[PDB]
């Protein structure tokens, strides 16, 4: 107790809820350029497929890149993580499903493999342990293809030395502004879609080197912006988490300054009735 | 009149009544320490013809007297809600609170904006300044609200950099030298300063101080068609453009 | 009262009056009690208040300006004025702002003779309705600000859609305000007022538009307001 | 890449080559070897987080109020 | 004492500055972060049990926690402590240049210049 001090601990809890505030605020400024160069990374990737789809038709089946399934053995797992914190949930709903899909891996016998990405999924994985083969991080509100060449390049490589027999991403898919959703999706060995797969017409480009060069080229560019567009979205993901989760931090400072201003008045009312007492009975 | 500092004659008063050994209240301060500030502030008003012309016994007869108040109080802290300082607050039509963090940054007129309020206001503000003081007194208030969110976040959108910049080229202005009282012309660079943002353009704001000095003097240059307003203190549709012209004139002067 | 009329009683500010009871309480040298108020307060307060009744000659009816020391509505002069109080009506600044002229705030605002049965039931219902759908309205007021206000469910955008009618509604002219204003103004029964109200919420009069019921008396001076446009 | 009535230039980001690549690759196994701090770009996230952090710190305001957990 | 005092006063000074971002830990980089380690191990070192006063070879502890991170390698703080019962026993190994410094109240180099190599030759046990 102690009206004095009281007092300065509300006037602090009033100050950290005018920080979430701002923090909201700003979270929701940076919240709409996110979305923007997550749309940006659609074209690149999607028209991508369309001719790998294509020219997969006939050279896939000679030698995949990454076409065919086969015996798993191994998997591996390219996690994005947010350079930075709060934001609720955001990273440990992506986390503690990464764990449980990878628990029903391990109980087969099989071992996982991780290519980690951003500063608060090295972290975790840190303490919880784990094998983590590379990682890449500090993008903030900057990410780039090329900072994601080194991780991708890696678990690319082992997969084609047979070290992997699975590839998966695992980031926040960005539904709406207050719902992300921890996705785990495999890329490479690459899905299986009708779309892109099914028709085909009579005309076939006329490839310099062989075709077959070219659909590995395109089948480890597609899979980098894969992760890319992976990345891009995680953190649009984000910038909503975070604005969210800030206004419930300015919301929760709220309350304990309503509650606060009680246990203020009480000790305000106490001390003004016993210096009064004091006085008036030490006189006497 | 003016009481520099009522708040240690509380404590004076306190000192005497705690001496004649009456029983105390709040902050040892004796029971009727509101009605010692109480019956000396209701002193104070402007009172009415009728009443002067009894008074006077039919000396004067049209004019109305009045005394004008201007009690200070000293706050620890910045706390206000303290006893004293509550008690003539309670009295008072209004307050003038100076802040201590603007004070000693610079901004030295250190008038706390949307804490500090004129209770009759309006009224006894002049024709021509009511027109142009209007946005001022409470944009500027949302000024300082939005340069404390502008700690945190840089790369602002452009609608609200513009908003800070003005923000803080009126806060400038709007802080002058102590002994310089300044003209109802005040309302010149007062007015059109926020008008038309004629600092706006040459904002940088180390011009925004002298650009108010020398524009302070090329009006000097024709001081009648401003001195009209000195004396009338009045504002009218035509008045407003005659300004104007000065103004747009001053854009080929410095 | 004894002359047999209903009368109301204002109050300049009832604090004023029992914070006067404590300087007159020191001067006679009475004991400082809690917070230093004085040890008669209790009694005070209940002798003032308990003269304002309604007698079966007469009513006095009293509404007091109120003042709650430092915002505790814990201090004495407060918590006992508070137990003598049947109602109260709290004039917010913000509802001011938007411009719904009796600035009363209809949640804030408190009444015991409505939260019984004692009104009447169709008169509790309504008012409870209404401290509903003007509640469920600030929810969605920053899901929407934030979010896309289409995204909010059928029942609720029409809850959104009929909240955001109901507080144009309760606004009113005042006929001392037609010096001020321009506008006549009107007394409004409680019959067409619980009519209104409930008539508007449960499903009726969407069709007219928000402006409609702006500033008028019962539902059919709205309903007329709506032609007019 | 030239089709029917239409040609589309998927451009690279950033000179590649199996020879830069490695070294990208090299350094991303590196770096995680060795746990190692590297800056994230926010300053706004920065500069406020740490008023955060010290504004919540020492406040004993959970004992002050009487709440359950 | 007086010397290698000094030390742990603005070492402890600098971890009563770092406090508030021991909750935030993790989030800074490694700079601070280590200042902050060695804060909180200082701060581990400053505690005895009840009624066991210490030899003024506390001093080789207190002080030489402070001249190298000895206590920086193998930090964990749960054995920043152990160590100390182990330090203050194996000097009871040869301890006649110990209650020499016991005894004179006193250091310059020499003394300082042993007590380094105390410690390098401490590591080659426990």
């Amino acid at each position: 107790a102690g009206a004095k001090e009281i007092r300065s601990k509300i006037a602090s809890v009033q100050n950290t809820q005018k920080i979430t505030k701002a923090m909201e605020m700003v979270a929701a400024s940076k919240m709409r350029k996110s979305q923007d160069r997550m749309a940006a990374s659609r074209p690149y990737a999607e028209t991508m497929r369309k001719v790998i789809g294509h020219l997969a038709h006939g050279n896939l089946e000679y030698k995949h890149p990454y076409l065919e399934d086969r015996d798993v053995k191994r998997v591996g797992y390219l996690v994005v993580s947010t350079d930075r914190g709060l934001c609720g949930g955001l990273n440990i709903n992506l986390f503690k499903k990464l764990l449980a899909e990878m628990k029903t891996w391990t109980d087969k016998g099989v071992q996982c493999d991780l290519a980690m990405i951003g500063s608060k999924g090295v972290s975790f994985f840190n303490s919880v342990g784990g094998n983590v083969v590379a990682q890449v991080t500090g993008m903030g509100d900057n990410p780039s293809l090329s900072e994601l060449i080194g991780p991708v390049k890696v678990m690319l490589q082992a997969y084609d030395e047979g070290r992997l027999d699975k590839l998966y991403i695992v980031s926040n898919k960005f539904i709406n502004t207050m719902s992300q959703v921890p996705t785990i999706s495999q890329l490479l060995p690459l899905p299986a879609s009708d779309d892109d797969d099914l028709k085909h017409k009579s005309w076939d480009y006329l490839y310099e080197p062989d075709p077959k060069a070219l659909l590995d080229t395109l089948l480890r560019r597609y899979v980098e912006s894969q992760v890319y567009q992976g990345v891009v979205e995680n953190l649009a993901s984000e910038q909503a988490a975070r604005m969210v989760a800030m206004k419930a931090a300015t919301d929760n400072g709220g309350s304990l300054i309503k509650e606060l201003q009680l246990v203020y008045n009480k000790a305000r009312q106490a001390s003004i009735t016993q210096e009064l007492t004091e006085i008036v009975s030490g006189a006497a | 009149i003016i009481y520099d500092d009522l708040s240690k004659q509380a404590v004076a008063y306190r000192q005497i009544s705690l001496l004649l050994r009456r029983p105390p209240g709040r902050e040892a301060f004796p029971g009727d320490v509101f009605y010692l500030h109480s019956r000396l502030l209701e002193r104070a008003a402007r009172v009415n013809a009728e009443y002067v012309e009894a008074f006077t016994k039919g000396e004067v007869k049209g004019k109305t007297g009045s005394l004008t108040a201007l009690p200070i109080i000293e706050t620890q802290a910045g706390d206000v809600s303290a006893f004293v300082p509550t008690n003539v607050i309670s009295i008072t039509d209004g307050q003038i609170f100076l802040e201590t963090n603007l004070f000693n940054a610079g901004i030295r007129p250190a008038v706390n904006p949307g804490i500090s309020v004129s209770r009759v206001g309006g009224a006894a503000q002049t024709k021509i300044m009511k027109k142009l003081s209007g946005g001022i007194r409470t944009a500027l208030a949302q000024y300082r609200e939005l340069a404390a969110f502008s700690q945190f976040a840089s790369d602002l959108d452009d609608a609200t950099r513009k908003q800070l910049d003005h923000g803080q080229k009126v806060t400038e202005l709007l802080k002058q030298k102590q002994y310089a009282p300044m003209s109802v012309a005040q309302q010149s660079l007062v007015l059109f300063a926020a008008e038309r943002g004629y600092l706006a353009d040459v904002e940088l704001s180390k011009i925004g101080s002298f650009e108010a000095a020398l524009l302070a003097y090329v009006d000097r240059d024709h001081a009648p068609l401003m001195q009209e307003i000195n004396q009338t203190g009045g504002y009218n549709d035509e008045i407003e453009g005659k300004l104007k012209g000065i103004l747009d004139s001053f854009k080929a002067t410095q | 009262r004894d002359e047999g009329r209903d009368v109301l009683l204002f109050v300049d500010n009832i604090y004023r009056y029992t914070l006067a009871g404590t300087e007159v309480s020191a001067l006679l040298g009475r004991m400082p009690s809690a917070v230093g108020y004085q040890p008669t307060l209790a009694e005070e307060m209940g002798v003032l208040q308990e003269r304002i009744t309604s007698t079966k000659t007469g009513s006095i009816t009293s509404v007091q300006a109120v003042y709650v020391p430092a915002d505790d509505l814990t201090d004495p002069s407060p918590a006992t004025t508070f137990a003598h109080l049947d109602a109260t009506v709290v004039l917010s600044r913000q509802i001011a702002s938007l411009g719904i002229y009796p600035a009363v705030d209809p949640l804030d605002s408190t009444s015991r003779q409505l939260d019984p049965l004692v009104v009447g039931q169709e008169h509790y219902d309504t008012a409870r309705g209404v401290q509903s759908i003007l509640q469920r309205y600030q929810e969605l007021k920053d899901i929407i600000a934030i979010l896309g206000m289409d995204e909010l469910s059928e029942e609720d955008k029409l809850v959104v859609a009929r909240a955001r009618k109901i507080q144009r509604f309760l606004s009113q002219p005042f006929f001392v305000a037609e010096v001020f204003t321009g506008s006549p103004g009107k007394y409004v029964s409680l019959k067409d007022t619980i009519r209104g109200f409930k008539g508007i919420m449960e499903g009726e009069y969407d069709h007219l538009p928000e402006q409609a019921f702006y500033m008028v008396g019962s539902i059919e001076e709205a309903v007329e307001k709506a032609k007019k446009l | 890449e030239v089709q029917p009535g239409n040609v589309t230039v998927l451009a690279d980001t950033a000179i590649r080559g199996q020879d830069l690549d490695e070294a990208r690759a090299m350094e991303a196994k590196r770096k995680a070897e060795e746990h190692i701090s590297s800056s994230h770009g926010d300053v706004d996230y920065a500069q406020a987080s740490a008023e955060l952090a010290k504004a919540i710190a020492q406040l004993r305001v959970i004992e002050l109020t009487k709440k359950a957990m």
